[PDB]
């Protein structure tokens, strides 16, 4: 229930972002179609994607 | 993939936003397979000549609107200012979450466009502006 885009690869938001190798600040996540927030409350059945945000130099 | 094809008007238009811009420009190129159809600049966060972050709330918006418009991420496009068009070695970090073409530009007007294959080495490709 996991996907990364990007790659394009299938508690709290926080620790979903954490078990896929990113953070708050490197990736922005939204859960069954909606933004959503680090500490904001995962449910059982929702579809989250992974949005890693764009960084380089 | 091997090529990008990318027309003038775009190419043109990202070269001029970025021989005025201070700091470093960054944004997405939208198409189908390799060929560019539509560009959307997106804000860089970093506000740094040296770096670059993309506003994560305006990424979101423009990766959903080129969904709606049944458009792939074609590439990445960024600047560099007073150095080559050479990828760097942030941005390799950034290519393998992001493993599409990275084309890269300058302040001076050069341009050269990048791949990160599975093996994460990095090859030029060539570029054809339509
Ligand atoms: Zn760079």
């Amino acid at each position: 229930k996991v996907k990364v885009i990007g790659r394009n690869i299938e508690m709290k938001v926080r620790d979903i972002l954490r078990a896929v190798g990113f953070n708050t600040e490197s990736a922005i996540a939204k859960v069954n179609g909606k933004v959503v927030l680090e500490d904001d409350e995962v449910k059982d059945g929702d579809f989250v994607e992974v949005i890693p945000v764009v960084s380089g130099g | 993939m091997s090529t990008l094809i990318i027309p003038q008007h775009y190419l043109r238009a990202i070269l001029k936003v970025v021989s005025s811009s201070s700091v470093e420009v960054c944004g997405f190129l939208f198409g189908k397979e390799n060929r560019v159809l539509k560009v959307r600049f997106i804000r860089n966060r970093l506000n740094s000549p040296v770096e670059f972050e993309m506003d994560p709330e305006e990424m979101l918006k423009a990766l959903e609107e080129a969904e709606q418009e049944n458009l792939e991420v074609v590439g990445i496009f960024h600047s560099h200012i007073a150095c080559p068009p050479i990828p760097s070695g942030k941005d390799l970090e950034g290519m393998k979450r992001w493993p599409v073409i990275w084309l890269i530009v300058n302040e001076k007007g050069e341009y050269k466009a990048w791949i990160l294959s599975e093996k994460n080495k990095i090859s030029e490709v060539k570029i054809v502006v339509e």
